[PDB]
DNA sequence: AGACGCGGACATCAAGCCCGCCGTGAAGGTGCAGCTGCT
DNA sequence: AGCAGCTGCACC
């Protein structure tokens, strides 16, 4: 009974949601953190820059990221229902 | 323990209004006879045998396998410095990082995420975990709560910050190296970014952002 | 006396990725400096040549059939205009050794298997089973979907002694059939020389070229790479190469005795002997002639099964793998 | 039950290459291995606004300060020689055989039901009809697409290739032999038994076709575009790619493959306004409409199951569209 | 030796596949009852 | 005819 939505909770944390100058850039992060300085890394499409289209708003940005990475990267979304799965199975716990 | 003897720990645990008054069960008065319906005496036996067990030593030893480490004395000596493992701290980091991720407050804070809100709260994600199983395939054989925790030591990151930073190239091709190859390094372009993020910024709490502008630099 | 938990065995006969390279007959001889088929992404236009699912057959979504350029892109390897013969290389590592384990818990078992190989090789030798390798070494087996429209396939074999050649064959692949296994001196000679690699009586490293005479232009086949675009071809420093598991595959089609109606052809040798790509397993646990119940017969009881039943555990002993409880 | 296999896979009979290129003069036709090949070049023209607005949210002003002014576009090109007018395409066909047995399946029933289904047709009747209506593609020189639209003489030359020279030679006129009619000729039929017995499995059939169409001198000819995915639809940097193997221009296999299978001249619809070519639910999709859709009982999928599985054969017109498209080849395979 | 120009522009369209599968073997301590070699 | 070591075994 893992919903689209149980899994987008912990699937929404290999994305980075950037405003630049014109609207909201997405990209794809790799360690999991929302692209940070220190401990992530975020990968960059080769001109070199966010893999994201121009969205006016951060939902539109946020959707066209989250249904990229349901679409091609499925690894990320097994780890993500991995981690699904032991989020409710520790509701099950306590 | 010995794991077949591990049923008895079971029954002290047994919560009967708590098991912290029943494993270390000092202050019982009505669970003696519960314990031996046919006499007084055999009842206080087996009290005694539960809760006296549960506190003995023997000797102390570290049977040629464990650790022993010199410690260097200020003036001139050495103290002996044998180490044991912290299973309750190691149960107790173990539990902070499954509630601050598999939890409740995580889940709700998550999905304000996913949907770009506001909420009373945020959270935390805790990176470059790693596993470390003590039992290999029965971990009763070490701890009750080696078995509550199977394996999984779930220990935290003391890395370099340069670790999984292997490169190797020229810069042949371009002519200018700081426009070119410099922002396509992997840990420049999270420091770029995040000053661009904050050289567009309120300048009222300026003894703190200017220090974190300056650092960034 | 029992099977042994692990039970390893090390690969013998290893062939290398097989590279093409491409152009024209009667140069044979100096193909040295053959320019190597490099594979090309293009872009194709197509239509929906699927069959509609349960939910894409609605009325308003029906244009799917109608309107749907389909818009793929695909990898494409082709010979120069100029160039009507694909050449195919590789060389052939035949090791010797074909009973010992890598790896095994009891070696009482260990004995016992080493007992039975011994009796089987100082009864029946490597006769049959390197005659049927030197057959798929022939004819181009290797060339698999390289083969089946050339107007002319020529192989060519030479023994590397030192650095050089020691001995060359040169066979027409399409005189020697895919389907049966006839007799020939040379064929007989490169069967007594993969006889004594196999039992051990020297090393033999082999390197073995094929001209597949296709035509200007057209389309050859390297190996397509699988994925865990929809169509990779694979290709070692640009140039394009058939993997050496498929190549391992043509030598190892050896196997004319299975429980099946065995009037069709010779197959690939498995435990469980299995055609995936045609769907059927033939050699089934449930009819005794599996490798398995041969193997603990011959080895834990004694039995011991007939002689084609014998060649076909030895072939898969020589392909290795792991066999054990 | 006998249900179909989830995995099938049929292989591609009639292989072409891509078509090559080159420009001469006419009546120096068969002196053409020295000719000279087609260059694509880029041209940067200056157009004007010539289009269709988008009037919903632009202002007026910038529309028409738009439509006024200019536009600068890059254009690849390709064009004759000023003292050529003739082009020569060049290709080589192999008609390679074993036309119903598939090269993957998960059942072995429906795999010998298929065989058996396929031999039937083969036993009952020849190759002789798809090899007809092949070699009428091949006689007229459909090869050529946009190049003999409006060409004065269209001439189709085929060669044998026997093992490395040639052995039976056909010459045809490509504008006497028309684009609709299917007709009866006597070399037309000595070609067509050639194909036939490349498809029976009793040959090696290899062809060199050659086509000289006479355009004229310094005119445009038409070679194959490129579709520029995920890499140029950004902004528009580049306008039309022409495709061109090495500094010749050149045109792509299928679209000679899609020339050779253009037969399908039975359909549910109006069947006397064209041959189209052998697709399953038979599609135009330039034209923006699907013959054979699945909704009557006519497409590749329905006859096949109702063939096979239930021993109900269609019309010998019906089995034949399904032939061609065995021979075609395809994935095919019920989940 | 002192210089190498300004002005305007850079299109809009319709689409992006299917099917089947994803190896296993070994990686355990603690303590007790009975057998066996030794005396 | 009585001890100390070893091995198989029971249980979680």
């Amino acid at each position: 009974t893992i919903s689209k939505t149980d899994i987008d909770c912990y699937l929404q944390t290999y994305v980075v949601i950037d405003p630049v100058s014109n609207g909201w850039q997405w990209g794809i992060d790799e360690n999991g953190v929302g692209g940070a300085l220190h401990h992530g890394r975020v990968e960059m499409v080769e001109y070199f820059g966010l893999r994201g289209a121009t969205h006016p708003t951060e939902k539109e940005a946020m959707a066209a990221a989250l249904g990229y990475l349901w679409r091609c990267r499925q690894d990320l979304v097994a780890i993500a229902r991995n981690d699904a799965i032991e989020a409710e199975k520790y509701r099950a716990k306590a | 323990g010995n794991a077949a003897a591990l049923d008895v720990f079971k029954f002290l645990s047994l919560q009967y209004q708590g098991k912290n008054l029943l494993n270390w069960l000092t202050e019982d008065s009505a669970e003696a006879v519960q314990a031996l319906s046919d006499n007084a005496e055999q009842a206080r036996e087996w009290r005694q045998a539960f809760i006296g067990i549960t506190a003995v030593k023997g000797a102390p030893a570290s049977h040629s396998l464990a650790k022993q480490l010199y410690f260097p004395l200020p003036g001139s000596g050495y103290h002996l410095l044998a180490p044991l493992f912290p299973t309750s701290l190691v149960h107790h980091v173990h539990a902070l990082l499954r509630e601050a991720r598999f939890g409740d407050a995580a889940k709700a804070a998550r999905e304000a995420r996913s949907r770009q809100e506001s909420w009373p709260h945020g959270f935390s994600e805790y990176p470059n975990l790693a596993i470390q199983k003590f039992g290999g395939t029965k971990p009763q054989n070490i701890s009750q709560l080696n078995s509550e925790r199977y394996g999984e030591n779930w220990l935290l990151p003391s890395l370099p910050p340069h670790w999984q930073r292997q490169d190797q190239r020229a810069p042949i091709r371009h002519s200018s190296v700081f426009e070119h190859d410099f922002g396509r390094s992997p840990e420049v372009s999270r420091l770029t970014r995040t000053l661009q993020r904050l050289l567009a910024k309120t300048r009222h709490n300026n003894f703190t952002i200017r220090r974190y502008r300056a650092q960034l630099v | 006396l029992s099977t042994a938990s692990v039970l390893a065995f090390e690969r013998k006969l290893d062939p290398s990725d097989a590279l093409m390279s491409a152009g024209a007959w009667a140069q044979r001889d100096a193909s040295q400096e053959w320019p190597a088929v490099t594979v090309r992404e293009k872009s194709v236009r197509g239509t929906i040549s699927n069959r509609l699912k349960t939910k894409d057959r609605d009325p308003a979504k029906l244009d799917a059939s109608i309107q749907s350029p389909n818009l793929q892109t695909v990898d494409v390897a082709n010979l120069p205009s100029d160039a009507d013969t694909l050449k195919v290389r590789f060389t052939l590592r035949v090791l010797g050794g074909a009973g010992t384990p890598s790896a095994c818990n009891d070696a009482a078992y260990r004995d016992k298997l080493l007992q039975t190989v011994a009796t089987y090789v100082n009864e029946q030798g490597f006769a049959e089973l390197a005659r049927r390798y030197a057959h798929n070494l022939a004819n181009a087996r290797f060339l698999w979907r390289n083969r089946v429209g050339a107007e002319a396939v020529e192989v060519r074999i030479n023994h590397i002694r030192q650095g050089e050649v020691a001995r060359t064959w040169r066979f027409d692949a399409l005189a020697i059939g895919l389907r049966d296994f006839k007799a020939d001196a040379e064929l007989d000679a490169l069967a007594e020389l993969i006889a004594s690699g196999l039992s051990g009586s020297g090393h033999v490293l082999l390197e073995v070229v094929a001209f597949a005479r296709i035509g200007d232009g057209q389309e050859v086949f390297p190996s397509q790479e699988l994925i865990l675009k929809s169509k990779t071809l694979y290709s070692v420093r640009d140039a394009a190469a058939i993997h050496s598991q498929k190549i391992g595959n043509a030598l190892r089609t050896i196997d004319t005795w299975y429980p099946d109606e065995d009037g069709l052809g010779p197959i690939a040798v498995e435990p469980y002997g299995s055609v995936t790509s045609q769907g059927k397993a033939y050699r089934q646990p449930k009819q005794k002639l599996d490798f398995y119940t041969l193997l603990d017969n011959w080895v834990l009881r004694d039995e011991a099964p007939a002689v084609e039943q014998q060649h076909y555990v030895i072939a898969n002993l020589i392909r290795g793998g792991v066999f054990g409880e």
